């Protein structure tokens, strides 16, 4: 537990699971295989400056 | 936007823009989703009938990549006055899907909670929008954008001349001559959390453009979080 310490290691929203922390992801991302960083499902993800 | 930024290829792709019968650029709105385009709840005022354009970076150069939606239907805030300007808030759903590319994509909606101690606490945000260069001054043609510093909540209501409910709040400068104004309301205010942008806060208003001593006033998303889906999921 500690989504304060640095977000829970997470890549977005970060929550508390009693005992740890529990990261996740917004519409259209997946949560990677590690349970923290974040994967876009499509080519046009939100939050992302397209390039 | 005042002073700032010049939103180059690609950085500002939630951007939107409400167009008049006469295809002039009044208001901003951010993108949620396909059919469905974030504004404030009084850029519905300021309009008889209004589509909406994406994808533009530029209101003279047709530079290949716009498009325009029709709205197909207006969620604007109950209470809603401007007597008061607070719940200044809207969700409008487009007739036609925005088709995704360079220079239009959307903006994350973030978990309230999560947002209301990661995203505002963070040092700046960014806000952007197709309005005017200084208070008094013309509308813009370029789009522009902003790092708006976050600013405190108490020092917020000194400032100011009105009530600052907590389902807004302050962000910009004091001295400093940048800010939001005219044609940038209903445009969206975004935090950069690691390398990803979420819908922080909508344009709202403020005491002129740039004035010292007071602060642009935007909509707290979170504080509307919960209502924007009831709004997408309808109803
Ligand atoms: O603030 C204004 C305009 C000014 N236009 S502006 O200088 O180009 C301007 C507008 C919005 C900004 C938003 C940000 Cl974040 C930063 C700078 C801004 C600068 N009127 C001034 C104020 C008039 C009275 N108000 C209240 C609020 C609560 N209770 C009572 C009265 C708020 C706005 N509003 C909002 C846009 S409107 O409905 O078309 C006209 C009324
Ligand atoms: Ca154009």
């Amino acid at each position: 537990k500690l989504c304060s310490l640095d977000n829970g290691d997470c890549d977005q929203f970060c929550h508390e699971e009693q005992n740890s922390v529990v990261c996740s992801c917004a519409r259209g991302y997946t949560l990677a295989d590690n349970g923290k960083a974040c994967i876009p499902t499509g080519p046009y993800p939100c939050g992302k400056q397209t390039l | 936007i005042v002073g700032g930024q010049e939103c180059k290829d690609g950085e500002c792709p939630w951007q939107a823009l409400l167009i008049n019968e006469e295809n002039e650029g009044f208001c901003g709105g951010t993108i949620l989703s396909e059919f469905y385009i974030l504004t404030a709840a009084h850029c519905l005022y300021q309009a008889k009938r209004f589509k909406v354009r994406v994808g533009d970076r530029n209101t003279e150069q047709e530079e290949g990549g716009e498009a325009v939606h029709e709205v197909e239907v207006v969620i604007k805030h109950n209470r809603f006055t401007k007597e008061t300007y607070d719940f200044d808030i809207a969700v409008l759903r487009l007739k036609t899907p925005i088709t995704f590319r360079m220079n239009v994509a959307p903006a994350c909606l973030p978990e309230r909670d999560w947002a209301e101690s990661t995203l505002m606490t963070q040092k700046t945000g960014i806000v952007s929008g197709f309005g005017r260069t200084h208070e008094k001054g013309r509308q813009s043609t370029r789009l522009k954008m902003l790092e708006v510093p976050y600013v405190d909540r108490n020092s917020c209501k000194l400032s100011s001349s009105f009530i600052i409910t907590q389902n807004m709040f302050c962000a910009g400068y004091d001295t400093k001559q940048e800010d939001a104004c005219q044609g940038d309301s209903g445009g969206p205010h975004v935090t950069r959390f690691k390398d990803t942008y979420f819908v922080t806060g909508i344009v709202s208003w403020g005491e002129g453009c740039a004035r010292k001593g007071k602060y642009g006033i935007y909509t707290k998303v979170t504080a509307f979080l919960k209502w924007i889906d009831r709004s997408m999921k309808t109803r």
